[PDB]
C-alpha cells in the first residue's frame, strides 16, 4: 500500500477542514475553528489499489514552504461565496510551482460551498476558466455539507500522483 | 505562539496552541481541541513513548512531563532514556465506565474510541476466541473496504497484506490463514444484510460492542516481571474498569484475568512490586515493576468506582 502525502490549501473559512473531516470522518464540521495544522490518515481504493492517504489540513490565514516541498498533491480550495478566496489561489499555485520547481504538480481547483448556491459570488464558469489557464487543470465544485464531490477531490489527486 | 501536536492512535494529529507555554494544562489543551463536551468527557491526554504510556490528569502540565521524561523513565522503568522521546495522545479515559461508554451516540467519540480499539486489536492486546476475532475482522472489512463484492473479494484478496489490517498481529501466521474463508463469509453476510446499518458510526459502534466483552477492553498496560527453576517472565499488567489482567509480554498470551471483588492486592513496602491474592482460589502471585504504585493506585480507583 503506497502512501500519498496530500495537502489542502486555501484562505481562511473556505472549508478546508470541513472537506477533510467529511472525507475522513464522514462528519460535517459546523463550528468555525481556525486551524493551526491537522493531519489525517485514511485508507482508500483508487483504481483497484489500496492507498494510504496522509492529508495535511492547513491554516488559511497563515511553514507553507515546507508543506509544498513535502506534499505530493495539492487541493486548492476556494469558497464560491467569497471572491477574495478565489483571488488568493493564483499566488498559492505559483508558489507551489516555484518551490517544487516544475509545471507538473498534481493539483485540483476546488470550489467549495456549492450548497450555498444562493450566496454564490464566484461563478462556476470563472472556476472552470481558471483551471484551463492552469495547464488543463482538474476542477470540482464541492460541498462538505451536502457530501458532493468530496471523495473525488482526493481520488483525483491520487490518480494525478500516479500519472 | 507555542503549539503542540496531539496524536491519535492512527497516527493523525491536531495542533493546539499552548496559551501558557509549558505551563498549559491538560484541561486547557483539551479545550484547544475541536471537541464539544459531548466528546471531551470520554477522553484525556496521555503521554507515551515506546515503552511507557501514562494517562495525565486535568491539572497536569504535559510539556513538563515531556521535559522530565528521562527522570520519569528512570523512576518508573529500567529502560534506555535515549530511545524514548514521548509524544502526547488523546485517548480513552481509563476511568470511563463501560455503562457510560454504551450511552455514547456522538459519531466523533465513536470513531475515536473505535480507532483506539482497532489499534489494540491489531497489536494483540485483546484476547478473545477466534469466533469473536473473526467477527471483528469482518467488521473492519466492511468499515475499511466497504461492501463485499464477489469479484473483488472472493479469492486471493485476503493475503497476509490485507489480513494484517484486520487480525491481531499475534495470530497473523498461525491461525489467521485458516480464518480467511469465515471472515469473507461474515463480511459477505454483513454487506448483503439490510438489517445492519452501513452508516460508519453504526458499524464502528458494532465493532466496539464486540470489544466491550473482551476482558482487557480499555486497559492501561504497565510492564513488570513475574517469576515462575525460577524463570523470569516479562509481563504486561492490564488494569481496566473490569479488573486486572496479565499478558505474557512476548506472546501477549493471557496469563490471568481477575474481576474486581474476586482478588486482593498489596503494595510492596518498597514500591517496586505488588502481590495479587486471587480469592475463590488458593492463587497468589507477585509482580515486580517500578510501576507497582501506579498500578495499585489505579486498581483502588477503578475498584472504588464500582457500585
Ligand atoms: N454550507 C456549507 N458550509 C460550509 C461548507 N464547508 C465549510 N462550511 C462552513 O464554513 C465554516 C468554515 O469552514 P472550515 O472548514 O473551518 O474552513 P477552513 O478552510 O478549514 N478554515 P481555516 O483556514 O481557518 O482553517 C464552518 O462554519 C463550516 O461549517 C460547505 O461545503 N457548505
Ligand atoms: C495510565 O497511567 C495512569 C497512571 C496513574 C493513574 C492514577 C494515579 O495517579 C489515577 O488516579 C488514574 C489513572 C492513572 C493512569
Ligand atoms: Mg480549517
Amino acid at each position: 500500500m503506497r502512501e500519498y502525502k496530500l495537502v489542502v490549501l486555501g484562505s481562511g473559512g473556505v472549508g478546508k477542514s470541513a472537506l477533510t473531516v467529511q472525507f475522513v470522518q464522514g462528519i460535517f464540521v459546523e463550528k468555525y475553528d481556525p486551524t493551526i495544522e491537522d493531519s489525517y490518515r485514511k485508507q482508500v481504493e483508487v483504481d483497484a489499489q489500496q492507498c494510504m492517504l496522509e492529508i495535511l489540513d492547513t491554516a488559511g490565514t497563515e511553514m507553507r514552504d515546507l508543506y509544498m516541498k513535502n506534499g505530493q498533491g495539492f487541493a486548492l480550495v476556494y469558497s464560491i461565496t467569497a471572491q477574495s478566496t478565489f483571488n488568493d489561489l493564483q499566488d498559492l499555485r505559483e508558489q507551489i510551482l516555484r518551490v517544487k520547481d516544475t509545471d507538473d504538480v498534481p493539483m485540483i481547483l476546488v470550489g467549495n460551498k456549492c450548497d450555498l448556491e444562493d450566496e454564490r459570488v464566484v461563478g462556476k464558469e470563472q472556476g472552470q476558466n481558471l483551471a484551463r489557464q492552469w495547464n488543463n487543470c482538474a476542477f470540482l465544485e464541492s460541498s462538505a455539507k451536502s457530501k458532493i464531490n468530496v471523495n473525488e477531490i482526493f481520488y483525483d489527486l491520487v490518480r494525478q500522483i500516479n500519472r | 505562539y507555542e503549539k503542540v501536536r496531539i496524536y491519535r492512535m492512527d497516527g493523525s494529529y491536531r495542533s493546539v496552541e499552548l496559551k501558557h507555554g509549558n505551563n498549559t494544562t491538560v484541561q486547557q489543551i483539551m479545550e484547544g481541541m475541536r471537541l464539544s463536551q459531548e466528546t471531551q468527557q470520554y477522553f484525556t491526554i496521555w503521554i507515551c513513548s515506546e515503552n511507557l504510556s501514562l494517562q495525565l490528569k486535568p491539572y497536569h502540565k504535559p510539556l513538563q512531563h515531556v521535559r522530565d521524561w528521562p527522570e520519569i523513565l528512570a523512576e518508573l522503568t529500567n529502560l534506555d532514556p535515549q530511545r524514548e522521546t514521548p509524544q502526547l495522545f488523546l485517548r480513552r479515559d481509563v476511568r470511563l465506565p463501560l455503562e457510560v461508554e454504551k450511552q455514547i451516540e456522538d459519531p466523533l467519540a465513536i470513531l475515536i474510541l473505535f480507532d483506539e480499539a482497532r489499534y489494540n486489536l491489531l497489536k494483540g492486546f485483546y484476547t478473545a476466541p477466534d469466533a469473536k476475532l473473526i467477527t471483528l475482522a469482518s467488521l473492519l472489512l466492511q468499515i475499511v473496504y466497504g461492501n463485499y463484492e464477489s469479484k473483488k473479494h472472493k479469492q486471493g484478496f485476503l493475503n497476509e497484506e490485507n489480513l494484517k489490517s484486520i487480525v491481531p498481529v499475534t495470530k497473523l501466521k498461525s491461525k489467521a490463514p485458516h480464518w480467511t474463508n469465515r471472515i469473507l463469509h461474515e463480511y459477505k453476510n454483513l454487506s448483503t444484510s439490510e438489517g445492519v446499518s452501513k452508516e460508519m458510526h453504526h458499524l464502528q459502534r458494532m465493532f466496539l460492542q464486540n470489544c466491550w466483552e473482551i476482558p482487557t477492553y480499555g486497559a492501561a498496560f504497565f510492564t513488570g516481571q513475574i517469576f515462575t527453576n525460577h524463570k523470569v517472565i516479562p509481563v504486561y499488567v492490564g488494569v481496566n474498569i473490569k479488573g486486572l489482567h496479565l499478558l505474557n509480554m512476548e506472546t501477549k498470551a493471557l496469563l490471568i484475568s481477575l474481576k474486581y471483588g474476586c482478588f486482593m492486592w498489596q503494595l510492596g513496602d518498597t514500591d517496586t512490586c505488588f502481590q495479587i491474592h486471587s480469592m475463590e482460589n488458593k492463587m497468589s502471585f507477585i509482580v515486580h515493576t517500578k510501576q507497582a504504585g501506579l498500578v495499585v493506585k489505579l486498581l483502588m480507583k477503578l475498584n472504588g468506582q464500582l457500585m
